[PDB]
């Protein structure tokens, strides 16, 4: 059995389980104020019980995938670098920058 | 009626002297048949029995769009903003 | 109302959580306006970070767009600030479509959105060919549409539909094509624009 | 939906891998694409020769322009400059100036083959139905004097194709 | 600050001189490569009169801008592109050319 | 006396059965220009042939639209053109810009870069229109020189 | 099933003309075929129809020898044929002179013209406005 | 087509006898449609891709 993609079907459990736990330590090291940080970690807990409730079952890569345990492993593998990029170019904790000219109506 | 060479069709002038006309000498230079409106007078007028007659060319099948003509001064017949038709009485 | 109205509401309300969800971040830095009308979302953003904003919806848990395909860029001179680059983005796995706006008038060069869409490079270059604008840290800014002796960008405003360089003729010279010639048939300019406002609501007062 | 386009192997043991090896040792399915040319020479070619054969057309198509006229002499067009703004090429010219005494129908009106797309919308804006499309094919000049169209004249030349016109909008008021 | 461009004030002007060098070495080269069309003398008087219509300098903004521009239309002959003596050619060929003056311009009456 | 206008008559026979065309692909005129390789109308090989070659072939056939960037480029084609050559604008943006004309890319009238002998009007130039064209040309070959 | 097809062949050829008819049908036309002929129009003008063949095909028709003034049998374009294109040649069921009449209205050509060409007598350009008039007088 | 004549224009034999028939075919005609402002993306599956019109 192979996917579609490029990304190889490797049998391969837990390697879901590692990515989402550390990208909620990358999180909690710049931001806390913000809310990005508040938002996103209860969507990763959400789907971190789905994984240690169902083993192996397709069901479980059916929850917001649809389309194998491959597919659900790039979301993982993005993640950390949006979150590192998040942590390095200050957006979300800080606000400060100017406001636009007023016009919007063509 | 033609004016020295070229034939003159629907108000139109050949050239003063012959300066602007130069491509047509080689070739025939086009002409329309009968654009005088002759046609336009040679019909004739049609005897109404209301106050206003409705105009039409041949139904909705030919390009004519319904107008009502005022048939009042028994001096100059009404006659359609389309044709050239002209209603008395 | 059966063939008068196109489609009901009812995604609407749906679609409006993203005008709050992306909003609740609140960055003074990336949010500022959030549009929403006709089951599409709009946004624009300040000038000064754009490529954080394209690192955002890439990825994600919530929503996942990942093709930031299309890119267009609007012309318009009643503003202080004169071009609008405009992003069109669609997901494949959410099945929804955003829009992502810059408000600069972009005389001054803009951050490229290069390292995180590949394809982007391509209408990039685009452009700076139409419009005039610079994308700082671009890998190879080539002239696709335009012509190789072409003077200014041929979309603006600013200046006729026919040019200035125009028509080639071959006459005289026997292998130099002709450039300088600016004379061209006259386009027609109409006028047609009707008294009374059209619709109602969109009328702004002076 | 799902439809697949790979095989998923073929060939598995024996008698499977065999006639897919049959295959590339020799050719077997050039020989039997070689035969689906064969028939095809056989069977007869539809083949129009055009100065004898004609090709299938249809009762609305649109060609060269020309000016249809009333039953009882007068041009039909009534000058509007409606089919000039309508014009997506802007290929047709009008100024207009009264005639004689009473009636306003046209002075200056020449359309463009140099530009025109060919939309039939000139056709379609027309209150009065001036401008109808024939089926037209032949023009062939040696300038571009020769091709674009005058002040009328050749294209009220086309009463050779108004016979043709106005067998053509018998199939046209109320559309097919 | 805002907007960054590429240089700020003085750093621009030594960017259109890297630019000047560039373009310089060229118009030798686009002579055997190309075709001989005019000079390389005259080639040469071309470039310097170029420069002088974009001689003002009030803002390095408008300055950065010139420079990108000038390392595309000015590197259309660099890097072996097809123009086959009409693409890139900026003197006119065919020009009358018209005069300023109040006695050579009304005689012949424009505007 | 009669021998020298006979003979005239079998050198333009020559070009009356066959003519070699150019395969342009710069339109949408070009599509139809495809529909002449079509069997349901056919000028090839009573004339036509699509082998083309930028040098072996008689008539080159401007399809539809020319930009100012491809206005160098189809010059030096009609160079590499054999003496007896017959240049074909099918469609309305090879006579002058059938859209666009008044925009500042398209070149108007094909005329300013390569001179025409066989004008086409159509937009869609239907294949029967198409048929037109080249039976014209075969038509207009009738003297070559005299002295 | 063989003998028939060539004796198709022999009776096409006996048909139309003979020795000196076959020939005219093969030498100046492209195609020889035999059918129904209604062999009313304009000058030289044939136009048959009514045979089967294939799918939009209306017979042979046949070009006119000397429509007009042109006087050519061997090389002729469609510039011949009256009013008929949009009848029985391509779009109409119905033939011009059997079933469908042409309607009269006095406006209309009576003899059919040939096309222009590069040939004298053709198309031409012209002035229509009487343009702005300016006058100076002793 | 669509009923409404602010969209699309009516009849032939509709437009000859009644009046708003024939104004709206003149204001359609040569004058265009009066949109509503805003700024729409549309994407409708091309065989070769998609036709994205803003
Ligand atoms: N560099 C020099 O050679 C030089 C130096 C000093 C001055 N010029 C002057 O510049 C001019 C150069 O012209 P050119 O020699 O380049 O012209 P050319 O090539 O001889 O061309 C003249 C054309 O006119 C036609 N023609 C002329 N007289 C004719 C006649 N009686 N009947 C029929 N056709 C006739 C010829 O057509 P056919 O071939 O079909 O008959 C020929 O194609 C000369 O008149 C000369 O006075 C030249
Ligand atoms: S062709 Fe029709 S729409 Fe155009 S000016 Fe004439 S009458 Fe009016
Ligand atoms: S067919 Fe189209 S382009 Fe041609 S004259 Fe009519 S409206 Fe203009
Ligand atoms: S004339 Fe029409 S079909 Fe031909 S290239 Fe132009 S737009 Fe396309
Ligand atoms: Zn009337």
């Amino acid at each position: 059995t192979g996917l579609v993609g490029l990304a190889v079907c490797e049998t391969p459990h837990e390697r879901l389980k590692i990515l989402y736990t550390k990208i909620l330590d990358v999180l909690g090291h710049i931001p806390k104020n913000a809310a990005y940080r508040k938002y996103t970690e209860q969507i990763t807990n959400e789907k971190l019980s789905m994984v240690k409730a169902e083993p192996d079952v397709k069901k479980l890569e059916e929850r917001l995938q649809g389309g194998q345990i491959e597919e659900v492993i790039l979301q993982a593998e993005n993640e950390l670098s949006l979150a590192r990029k998040m942590i390095q170019w200050k957006p979300w904790e800080p606000l400060v920058e100017e406001p636009p000219a007023s016009q919007w109506k063509w | 009626x033609x004016x020295x060479x070229x034939x003159x069709x629907x108000x139109x002038x050949x050239x003063x002297x012959x300066x602007x006309x130069x491509x047509x000498x080689x070739x025939x230079x086009x002409x329309x048949x009968x654009x005088x409106x002759x046609x336009x007078x040679x019909x004739x007028x049609x005897x109404x029995x209301x106050x206003x007659x409705x105009c039409d060319g041949g139904g909705g099948a030919l390009g004519h769009p319904r107008v009502y003509i005022n048939l009042d001064k028994e001096t100059k017949t009404g006659t359609c903003g389309y044709c050239g038709l002209q209603f008395r009485q | 109302r059966p063939t008068v109205r196109p489609r009901n509401d009812v995604a609407h309300k749906q679609l409006s959580a993203f005008g709050e969800y992306v909003a609740e971040i609140l960055p003074k830095y990336v949010q500022q306006v959030q549009v929403s009308c006709f089951n599409e979302l709009e946004i624009c953003i300040h000038p000064d970070g754009v490529i954080p904003v394209l690192t955002f919806l890439r990825d994600h848990s919530n929503a996942q767009f990942k093709s930031l395909a299309d890119l267009t860029a609007v012309d318009i001179p009643t503003r202080q600030n004169r071009f609008e680059i405009v992003y069109n983005l669609l997901s494949l796995r959410f099945n929804s479509r955003i829009r992502v706006k810059t408000y600069t008038d972009e005389l001054t060069p803009i951050e490229s959105s290069v390292p995180v869409y590949k394809a982007a490079n391509w209408y990039e270059r685009e452009i700076w060919d139409m419009f005039g604008v610079f994308f700082a840290n671009h890998p190879d800014l080539r002239r696709i549409l335009t012509d190789y002796g072409f003077e200014g960008h041929p979309f603006r405003k600013d200046f006729p539909l026919s040019g200035y360089v125009e028509l080639r003729y071959d006459d005289e010279v026997k292998r130099v094509v002709a450039e300088p010639v600016e004379l061209a048939q006259e386009f027609r300019k109409f006028d047609l624009n009707s008294p009374w406002e059209a619709f109602p609501a969109y009328r702004q007062p002076p | 939906t799902y439809k697949y386009v790979n095989l998923r192997e073929p060939s598995m043991d024996m008698k499977s891998v065999t006639d897919r090896a049959a295959q590339t040792l020799l050719w077997t399915e050039l020989i039997r694409g070689l035969g689906m040319t064969l028939s095809y020479l056989f069977r007869e070619p539809a083949t129009i020769n055009y100065p004898f054969e004609k090709g299938p057309l249809s009762p609305r198509f649109r060609g060269e322009h020309a000016l249809r006229r009333y039953p009882s002499g007068e041009e039909r067009c009534i000058a509007c400059k409606l089919c000039e703004a309508v014009c997506p090429a802007q290929a047709i010219t009008i100024e207009a100036e009264p005639r004689a005494d009473g009636s306003r129908r046209t002075t200056r009106y020449d359309i463009d083959m140099t530009k025109c797309i060919y939309c039939g919308f000139c056709q379609e804006a027309c209150p009065v139905d001036a401008i109808v499309e024939g089926p037209n094919f032949e023009f062939s000049t040696e300038t571009h004097e020769e091709l674009l169209y005058n002040k009328e004249k050749l294209l009220n030349n086309g009463d050779k194709w108004e016979a043709e016109i106005a067998a053509n909008i018998q199939a046209d008021y109320l559309y097919r | 600050v805002k907007p960054i461009f590429s240089r700020d004030m003085n750093e621009a002007k030594r960017r259109v001189r890297e630019l000047y060098r560039a373009w310089y070495r060229e118009v030798p080269n686009t002579v055997h490569l190309f075709q001989l069309d005019i000079s390389v003398k005259q080639g040469r008087d071309k470039v310097r009169e170029m420069f002088k219509k974009n001689a003002h300098i009030t803002d390095p903004r408008v300055v950065d801008l010139l420079v990108i521009k000038g390392k595309m239309e000015l590197e259309e002959t660099i890097k072996v592109w097809k123009q086959r003596t009409h693409v890139m050619r900026f003197f006119h060929e065919t020009e009358a050319p018209r005069p300023k003056d109040f006695l050579s311009k009304f005689y012949v009456g424009h505007d | 006396e009669y021998v020298v206008a006979k003979l005239d008559d079998l050198i333009n026979w020559a070009r009356r059965s066959s003519l070699w065309p150019m395969t342009f692909g710069l339109a949408c005129c070009a599509v139809e220009m495809m529909h002449m390789a079509a069997p349901r109308y056919d000028m090839d090989r009573f004339g036509v042939v699509f082998r083309a070659s930028p040098r072996q072939s008689d008539v080159m056939i401007v399809a539809g639209t020319l930009t100012n960037k491809m206005a160098p480029a189809l010059r030096k084609v009609y160079d590499q053109m054999p003496e007896p050559r017959y240049v074909v604008s099918m469609g309305s943006c090879a006579n002058g810009g059938g859209y666009y004309h008044y925009s500042y890319s398209v070149v108007r009238g094909c005329d300013r870069i390569v001179p025409v002998d066989i004008y086409v009007p159509g937009c869609p130039p239907t294949a029967e229109a198409l048929l037109y064209g080249i039976l014209q040309l075969q038509k207009k070959i009738k003297r070559e020189k005299r002295l | 099933e063989l003998l028939q097809v060539l004796k198709r062949g022999l009776q096409q050829v006996s048909g139309h003309g003979g020795l000196r008819g076959y020939l005219r049908v093969l030498f100046r036309a492209n195609d020889v075929r035999v059918g129904t002929l209604v062999g009313e129009d304009k000058y030289g003008n044939k136009y048959y129809e009514d045979n089967k063949q294939f799918f939009g095909r209306h017979r042979w028709v046949i070009y006119t020898t000397e429509m007009n003034g042109k006087n050519t049998f061997w090389d002729v374009d469609g510039s011949m044929v009256p009013p008929e294109w949009h009848r029985w040649l391509h779009c109409m069921t119905d033939d011009p002179p059997t079933v469908k009449p042409p309607t009269a209205r006095k406006f209309i050509w009576t003899n059919h013209k040939f096309n222009l060409s590069g040939t004298p007598q053709q198309y031409v350009p012209y002035s229509t406005t009487r343009k702005k008039i300016q006058e100076w007088v002793p | 087509k669509v009923d409404d004549a602010k969209v699309s224009p009516p009849k032939r034999a509709e437009m000859k006898t009644s009046m708003e028939s024939l104004i709206h075919h003149f204001k359609l005609y040569t004058e265009g449609y009066q949109v509503p402002p805003g700024a729409t993306y549309t994407a409708i599956e091309a065989p070769k891709g998609e036709f994205g019109v803003y």
